[PDB]
């Protein structure tokens, strides 16, 4: 079950974040279990430990490449860009998290200027909603509809991975599962 | 301490074309932006990530960064656009912004 | 019902390993986690380390890497080798024993604590 | 489809020495998808690279595996009369192609 | 993550009394508690959780309910076996477990 | 819309502290990588201080522990506990935002003018 | 890690040869089973990608429209038959576990083929 999620080749941007249907598994958590060291499994809700009890129906597994000092907006009940434009978690989160470290798969020596993001927006976000469209969006009088220019901006940007950078800026992939019956 | 380079004044002719150059060492490892400067208006970004393009700006505008120079070009200038122009490159070793020295432009 | 013991704490030498040997008996020993919390006599109590059936060493922030936690089920026994011991360190480590509803996680029966002087 | 070609192919050293390879190719492939493997004169091949560096199930200590970006290269320290085998390249980020072979002999 | 806290540390009570200690948490919570006594020497023994069910062997009299950020445990008919500190605890961050800071309810 | 706004001028002599009480408007301070960024009277600019999301300040080099980056949430603005002051530094201040900081300056405030001298 | 392979064949030019391989020890699902051939000292050239739970194929352009692969989950037991056999086909098929592409979902991972079997060599000249 547990295949296409962790060690996949490709985790698409933030704001158009992957989502899987993933049903009618067995646990395949003997394999997580023994995962060490994955920098971070801080899970919320129930207890790690007692996992092989439950009976889910509908376990998601979200996936995305962010900056490693912004995985703590993933927590449920967050302030930042990244945690009221382009992903929302609910303050009630029933669900598991995991990241970690991949700078080795995911950082070119020029710059992977492919991974994207939402910097500006009127209006943040609402639980479990996509924000795929990017149409022109602004502030102010002038209605400039399809037009540029000042007063009117396009709320796409992108990250500048790169080896040689701090823990910090290096990316990081994070898996969350938004466990739900 | 990364002291980048920059010649003081254009010194060109209208009609033509015009380059803007940024010295220094070793400057294509990181990303480079240009900015926009008149006698004050909160100055405007005009060229980000080596050669990327801001929204609602002229495209007269160009960009290159390539090892030992990065490069900003202005191709059939209107003669207005006459404005101090900076250059600016980001540190990783330790977080330390670094900006240029000055360009003047003006056309008579 | 659970009567839980320790041993092995001791006024032991700055930097070097120990083994608290909690054993205890009374229960499966093999059906439910035990863990370890700290009680310093200033700030608190906190959670030491942890182990489930499985194998699986979760630990804290701090605690993670320079401990180590150990589950032998064919004699009671779980130890906490150290691994160059803070002067921080000097609390009563108390081995408790895990429960649930369902979600909720209950410390249940603790047994009694050791000292660590780190010293 | 992408053409992956491997030189040389024929390789003479003594029975242990430290050897070197190289896979070339066009348009960068990513990182992820460059398997190598392993081929004895007779019975099948196996695993032994993944990922551009990651032992399989059961590979000993003398296989490096590196590369990034169109120039790869897997480097083997030692050599033992059990590693005198041929070698391959793989690729996934355009379909799936292989490469011709790279043999290595005794002497 | 979550800071939580309770500050009536210094409560002072003589034999007998109906006085209720509170325990209010930070970022939203939910239902997520569980209690325990402390007696002075001897080790912390757990007397509710869930903030309002009930472990056999733990007289009634330790009743209580409450649900989100705010929780209470009524304590009727105080007793001298009912000295030293209490205990808080959240649940909802799983591997990195809280504890309540302390509360000292005397006899006087 | 945002219209970054500097305010607190007037003129100082060399040791008195001012804080410049930048603003804001559209975005909250306690969410970017907010920085500041001067403007010597006819020179290069120059940077001044910045504050992460989580919290972490850095300083350059000419200026260190004589200048404080503080952040204020419930009143959206963005301090600057500027001390020990010298006869090299009457500029005009900017508030700069980056989205991340391998990144440039998107959007400069007004910026306010204060006059160390005597 | 037990995968067991048909035994050899002879066949004339423009029959139809089929090629069977039987592997366990394994769960058969959440994995993939490849198939490549080699010419006699020639080299590699792949074959496909039958997957289980899903049916899914993804053959190579060579022979794009030429070769069926289906799955005997009964037995977790694979087969191909190719068609049209032309006069350069004799060759070794080898039967391997692909963890190329997945099972479920169609998206490429970090790994290659694990486990092969024992070979087989189709003689198809006259
Ligand atoms: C993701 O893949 C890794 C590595 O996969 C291994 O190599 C492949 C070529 C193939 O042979 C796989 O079957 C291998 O597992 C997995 O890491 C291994 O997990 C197993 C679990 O049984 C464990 O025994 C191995 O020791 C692990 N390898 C190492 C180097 O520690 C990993 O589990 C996979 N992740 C998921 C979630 O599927």
């Amino acid at each position: 079950p547990f295949d296409e999620v962790f060690n996949a080749t490709r985790f698409a941007s933030v704001y158009a974040w992957n989502r899987k249907r993933i049903s009618n598994c067995v646990a395949d958590y003997s394999v997580l279990y023994n995962f060490a060291p994955f920098f971070a499994f801080k899970c919320y809700g129930v207890s790690p430990t007692k996992l092989n009890d439950l009976c889910f129906t509908n376990v998601y597994a979200d996936s995305f490449v962010i900056r490693g000092n912004e995985v703590s907006q993933i927590a449920p009940g967050q302030t930042g860009n990244i945690a009221d434009y382009n992903y929302k978690l609910p303050d009630d989160f029933t669900g598991c998290v995991i990241a970690w470290n991949s700078n080795k798969l995911d950082s070119k020596v020029g710059g992977n200027y492919n991974y994207l993001y939402r910097l500006f927006r009127k209006s943040n976000l609402k639980p479990f909603e996509r924000d795929i469209s990017t149409e022109i969006y602004q502030a102010g009088n002038k209605p400039c509809n399809g037009v540029a220019g000042f007063n009117c901006y396009f709320p796409l940007r992108s990250y500048g991975f790169r080896p040689t950078y701090g823990v910090g800026h290096q990316p990081y992939r994070v898996v969350v599962l938004s466990f739900e019956l | 301490s990364y002291v980048l380079t920059q010649p003081p004044s254009v010194s060109v002719a209208p009609g033509k074309t015009a380059r803007i150059s940024c010295g220094g060492n070793n400057i294509g490892s990181y990303s480079a932006h240009w900015y926009q400067q008149r006698p004050g208006q909160a100055p405007v970004l005009v060229i980000y990530y080596d050669s990327d393009r801001p929204s609602g700006i002229p495209e007269r505008f160009s960009g290159s960064n390539s090892g030992n120079t990065a490069t900003l070009t202005i191709s059939r200038v209107e003669a207005g656009d006459e404005a101090d122009y900076y250059c600016q490159v980001w540190d990783s070793s330790s977080d330390h912004w670094v900006f240029g020295g000055g360009t003047k432009l003006t056309v008579l | 019902e659970v009567q839980l013991v320790e041993s092995g704490g001791g006024l032991v030498q700055p930097g070097g390993s120990l083994r608290l040997s909690c054993a205890a008996s009374g229960f499966t020993f093999s059906s439910y986690d035990m863990h370890w919390v700290r009680q310093t006599t200033g700030k608190g109590l906190e959670w030491v380390s942890t182990i489930g059936t499985a194998g699986d060493t979760y630990y804290p922030d701090s605690v993670k890497g320079r401990f180590t936690i150990s589950r032998e089920d064919a004699k009671n026994s779980l130890y906490l080798q150290m691994n160059s011991l803070r002067a921080g360190d000097t609390a009563v480590y108390y081995c408790a024993r895990g429960d649930s509803s369902g979600y909720y996680y209950y410390f249940d029966y603790w047994g009694q604590g050791t000292l660590l002087t780190v010293s | 489809e992408i053409v992956l070609t491997q030189s040389p192919g024929t390789l003479s050293l003594s029975p242990g020495e430290r050897a070197t390879l190289s896979c070339r190719a066009s348009q960068t492939v990513s990182s992820t998808s460059l398997a190598w493997y392993q081929q004895k004169p007779g019975q099948a091949p196996r695993l032994l690279i993944y990922g551009a560096s990651s032992r399989a199930t059961g590979i000993p200590d003398r296989f490096s595996g590196s590369g990034s970006g169109t120039d790869f290269t897997l480097t083997i320290s030692r050599l033992e009369p059990e590693d005198f085998a041929v070698y391959y390249c793989q690729q996934h980020d355009t379909s799936l192609t292989f490469g011709g072979g790279t043999k290595v002999e005794i002497k | 993550d979550i800071q939580m806290t309770q500050s009536p540390s210094s409560l002072s009570a003589a034999v007998g009394d109906r006085v209720t200690i509170t325990c209010r948490a930070s970022q939203s919570i939910g239902s997520y508690l569980n209690w325990y006594q402390q007696k002075p020497g001897k080790a912390p023994k757990l007397l509710i959780y869930a903030a309002s069910s009930l472990q056999s062997g733990v007289p009634s009299r330790f009743s209580g309910s409450g649900s989100g950020t705010d929780f209470t445990l009524t304590i009727s008919s105080l007793q001298p076996e009912d000295f030293a500190i209490y205990y808080c605890q959240q649940s909802y961050v799983s591997p990195t477990y809280t504890f309540g800071p302390g509360t000292k309810v005397d006899i006087k | 819309e945002v219209q970054l706004v500097e305010s607190g001028g007037g003129l100082v002599q060399p040791g008195g502290s001012l804080r410049l009480s930048c603003a804001a408007s559209g975005f909250t301070v306690s969410s970017n990588y907010m920085s500041w960024v001067r403007q010597a009277p006819g020179k290069g600019l120059e940077w001044v201080s910045v504050i992460y999301s989580g919290g972490d300040t850095y300083y350059p080099d000419s200026v260190q522990g004589r200048f404080t980056i503080s952040r204020d949430n419930s009143k959206n603005t963005l301090y600057l506990q500027m001390n020990s002051l010298r006869a090299e530094d009457t500029a005009v201040y900017y508030c700069a935002r980056s989205p991340t900081p391998p990144d440039g300056f998107d959007i400069w405030g007004q910026g306010t003018l204060v006059t160390v001298s005597s | 890690v037990q995968l067991v392979q048909s035994g050899a064949e002879v066949k004339k030019p423009g029959a139809s040869v089929k090629v069977s391989c039987k592997a366990s020890g394994y769960p058969f699902t959440s994995y993939g089973i490849s198939w490549v051939r080699q010419a006699p000292g020639q080299g590699l050239e792949w074959m496909g990608w039958i997957s289980t739970y899903n049916g899914n194929t993804n053959y190579a352009q060579k022979f794009q429209g030429r070769v069926t692969m289906t799955t005997d989950t009964s037995t977790t037991t694979g087969y191909m038959e190719l068609r049209r056999l032309r006069s350069d086909d004799t060759a070794v098929y080898y039967c391997a576990r692909d963890y190329t592409r997945g099972a479920w979902f169609g998206e490429s991972l970090i790994g290659g083929f694990d486990n092969w079997g024992q070979g087989t060599l189709v003689t198809v000249s006259s």
